[PDB]
């Protein structure tokens, strides 16, 4: 994962 | 919805070694045929039992026999009376079209593409969605040729064809075994960008980067992004790419950020495309650092993946750390570190005393993905960095190589990691292991002593962590405690006991601990937990005149700007109380006259006066205090900004003039120029009104790239200028069209300090740039007004709670992922005044009661009202  | 416990983890009863899938591709119907190899490892009574989710079984094979033994239950297909060796053949459809919750296969305009990351593979097909069972796979996909001429997965193409009805099919293979939620599939129309990279031992890479059609003009940034973090994990990391080709899809429909599918990650396509007139340097930056980590999960994530997902700090607070050193490395490190660290001690420190507060390694998750946190990320990095600040860089690297050289082709815990660091160093870890799992912020507090007869400077360090929510009883860390001592002519003094040197970074293990330095010569100015060397809270008697003789003789420029901090926050507070009992700003003239001395500094460097010119965000100033109080807050924000405006006008302006740059470039320099020019623009902003308007309309008609344009626009915005409404408005009749543009305007919308805030907010819901369909556009406008305007979000009405509810009411049913991240501000309820919490308690008593309350949603909802 980048979350946002 | 139940819980799942690290602590119950098992190794599976099954296996699967390889999967060959294929995928008849259709938006409202897609068939998909896995055919995988299994083997079972645990008792023959034992079922197998593979996830599901919204899936239509068609059938099940067992080696080539319809199967009989099986049943489907929640979530699950149970298949009972295997043999050892088999292989396990499934058919089952699915529909991309209805998946407005954008997990497993779903549309993104016209293109089709996958998720898979935590929990999403079984969205697809019934499978061991969990990350210790890793396999070898081979994607077959069948489209039609003239929507998806591009059909692509992880791998290479290994083989290809046309059928009839203006179909064809290509099948991709990737020899690296892995687990499901790095698969990725792609099916789209797109302009490719193609490059190569030849890697330090010869292999060439073929790049690829796929981009709606139009877009090839946004792209070249973020290809040599990814060339130069190819380059620095070789210089850095002794690291290469290990396969030929590279994909990167940049989609515009996207939950996330970015996803390091292997060889093929699927990108937020804010993270990919920048322009000069669309982007600004911290776009710039930004794709930079998120290409690179992306990239850096090849090996911190890939070819050693998590064991379970109570691991994810392993590869994200591993990867984080990466993408940090590679950012400061090829930049600032300065500046790279204080920002991380406004991060750290601004929102991850808010997270660590919430409900939701959680150990680097959680002990217990309902929705895994309500776990990809500041925690998870943030404070993961800064426990790999302080691994790092024990070991020294050279023995960090022989722990890196020994964990791949143990973990290579496996999945790992971070149990396994701080092991093979500890194991490669002879540096003892033991009681280290302690920060992955106490959750929590913790207290330093130091008093000091010097002793003018034995030359003897005495620290007595003590730690506290208090009780969370999560858990109630705490223990002492091993804190790596850096420290630096001043004497009176700005020079270090040697640290030394008995005629030894010592560490100066020291291992405060204990609840309380001495430790006595020799042969100090003079009284010290000491810098304390230099360059954040624990995330933990520094309690210490600071006098003001030992913060400004720090901020111009300390020696690391993170220690200038975080003296300089710490300086503030005294009168942050002070003014906080002050607003409360409705007084004006108070601040002493040496306060004033040391950001003067910062601004009139010729030897400083420029970005680091940006950053000592940039005051603490909200969020900053919020952790500061026990009890919040937002609009205190957000107004004494705005009174500092003016009183310095005032202090230092013909200061700030002459640094504004002295920093004009003709030419744009994307280069370090410039864009510490740059920073420090929109600084003073910023304070500028907020004095005199008519040379403000002047200033603020002027940059924002001439600037040449966006960075310049939107620091005004956004001046125009936050001091509520004469200008401002036309320059909107000119924005808007410019950039409407193009989302990514637009998501910064809706921002400065959401985040304005006008008091009909809200009610703008509401009705840009009909504007033409914005749709609920769209994360990005939610996240811009809805989370913005929610997390980022604190001062309206919480409204003495209550207004500000009542219109989350609404949005959230919607996307608890559409995208609960993103309904979970934008629910976040009315979980800190427990920080607020009674009244405030009352309201907020009620907001989510509203939301509990939802039919179909999603689990994401009910997992804080519940903690919260706990
Ligand atoms: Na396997
Ligand atoms: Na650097
Ligand atoms: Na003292
Ligand atoms: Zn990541």
């Amino acid at each position: 994962x980048v979350v946002d | 919805p139940q819980a799942k416990y690290r602590h119950d983890y098992r190794a599976p009863d099954y296996q699967i070694t390889d999967i060959d899938l294929t995928f008849d591709l259709d938006a409202q119907k897609t068939v998909v045929t896995a055919v995988s190899q299994a083997v079972r490892h645990g008792a023959s009574d034992a079922p197998l039992r593979l996830n599901g989710e919204d899936l239509k079984l068609v059938s099940v094979h067992i080696n080539d026999e319809p199967w009989t033994a099986w049943k489907e239950e929640e979530g699950a297909l149970v298949i009972s009376n295997l043999p050892e060796r088999f292989t396990l053949k499934i058919i089952n459809e699915i529909s991309p079209a209805a998946n407005t919750a954008l997990e497993g296969l779903y549309q993104s305009g016209d293109a089709l593409c996958t998720q898979c990351e935590a929990e999403g593979f079984r969205h697809i097909t019934y499978y061991l969605d969990r990350p210790d069972v890793l396999a070898r796979f081979t994607t077959k996909i069948i489209a039609d040729k003239i929507k998806y001429p591009f059909l692509l997965s992880n791998g290479n193409r290994v083989a290809q064809g046309e059928l009839e009805n203006g179909r064809h099919w290509v099948q991709w293979q990737d020899p690296f075994p892995k687990p499901c939620y790095l698969f990725a599939l792609v099916a789209g129309d797109f302009d490719v960008l193609r490059d190569t990279f030849t890697t330090r031992s010869g292999r060439e890479v073929a790049l690829e980067l796929y981009v709606d059609r139009g877009n090839l003009d946004r792209a070249p940034w973020a290809m040599t992004s990814l060339k130069n973090s190819m380059k620095w994990d070789e210089e850095r990391f002794g690291l290469e790419y290990d396969l030929d080709i590279y994909m990167i899809v940049a989609v515009d429909f996207f939950n996330m950020g970015a996803m390091e599918n292997k060889g093929l990650n699927i990108f937020n396509s804010k993270y990919v495309l920048a322009r000069t007139d669309t982007a600004t340097d911290k776009d710039y930056l930004d794709i930079e650092r998120v290409i690179g980590h992306e990239y850096f999960h090849n090996w911190t994530g890939n070819r050693v993946t998590c064991r379970d997902w109570f691991q994810l700090s392993l590869k994200e607070g591993l990867t984080v750390f990466r993408d940090q050193e590679f950012s400061s490395d090829l930049g600032s490190r300065a500046v790279n570190r204080i920002n991380n660290v406004r991060t750290m001690r601004g929102l991850q420190f808010a997270e660590d005393a919430s409900p939701m507060a959680h150990p680097i390694r959680p002990d217990m998750v309902i929705e895994m993905n309500n776990f990809y946190t500041l925690t998870v990320y943030e404070k993961g990095a800064e426990v790999i960095r302080m691994i790092h600040t024990l070991l020294g860089e050279e023995n960090f690297q022989k722990g890196m190589q020994l964990y791949f050289e143990r973990h290579d082709g496996s999945a790992a815990t971070c149990d396994d990691f701080v092991q093979a660091m500890e194991d490669a160093s002879n540096v003892d870890l033991s009681h280290f292991r302690r920060w992955y799992s106490q959750s929590g912020t913790p207290i330093v507090t130091v008093k000091d002593d010097y002793n003018p007869e034995t030359e003897q400077y005495t620290l007595t360090i003590s730690q506290r962590t208090p009780a969370t929510p999560d858990q109630a009883e705490k223990q002492p860390l091993h804190i790596p405690f850096a420290i630096e001592l001043y004497d009176n002519e700005g020079k270090v003094i040697p640290l030394q006991k008995g005629g030894h040197p010592v560490n100066s970074v020291l291992n405060v293990t204990q609840a309380e601990q001495t430790f006595v330095f020799d042969n100090v010569y003079f009284q010290p100015v000491p810098a304390l937990l230099c360059e954040f060397s624990a995330p933990v809270k520094l309690e210490y008697k600071w006098s003001d005149q030992q913060l400004t003789f720090l901020m111009r003789h300390a020696r690391n420029d993170f220690s200038r700007w975080d003296a300089a901090q710490s300086l503030l926050a005294t009168y942050i507070k002070l003014n906080v109380a002050r607003h409360q009992q409705g007084q004006p700003l108070s601040l002493p003239v040496h306060v004033a006259d040391a950001f003067r001395a910062v601004l009139l500094d010729e030897k400083i460097d420029p970005a680091l006066a940006a950053e000592i010119l940039t005051l603490p965000s909200v969020n900053e100033m919020a952790e500061l205090f026990d009890i919040i109080d937002p609009i205190a807050i957000a107004e004494v924000r705005e009174a500092l900004t003016r009183t310095l405006a005032t202090e230092l006008a013909d200061e700030l302006l002459a640094i504004y003039n002295a920093n004009y740059q003709s030419e744009y470039r994307v280069e370090h320099e410039d864009i510490a120029k740059r920073t420090l020019r929109n600084a003073c623009l910023r304070f500028l902003a907020f004095g005199e009104t008519h040379l403000a308007d002047v200033l603020v309309s002027k940059q924002f008609h001439e600037a040449n790239n966006m960075t310049d344009a939107l620091a005004a626009l956004s001046a125009a915005v936050a001091a509520q200028l004469p200008c401002r409404d036309a320059l909107m408005q000119e924005y808007d009749d410019k950039w409407h069209q193009n989302g990514l543009v637009m998501d910064k305007w809706f921002i400065l919308q959401a985040t304005s300090p006008a008091a009909n805030v809200l009610e703008t907010v509401r009705g840009l819901l009909q504007h033409r740039s914005f749709t609920m369909s769209n994360p990005n556009r939610i996240r811009s406008l809805i989370g913005a007004f929610a997390g980022s305007n604190p001062a309206a979000f919480h409204a003495e009405d209550g207004s500000g709670y009542l219109f989350l509810v609404e949005m959230l009411t919607d996307l608890n049913s559409r995208n609960p992922q993103v309904a979970s991240r934008l629910i976040e501000p009315l979980i800190r309820l427990k920080r607020y005044d009674a009244k405030r919490q009352e309201k907020m308690r009620a907001a989510l008593e509203q939301l509990k009661g939802l039919e179909n309350l999603s689990g994401d949603l009910y997992e804080k909802i519940t903690k919260a009202l706990a």
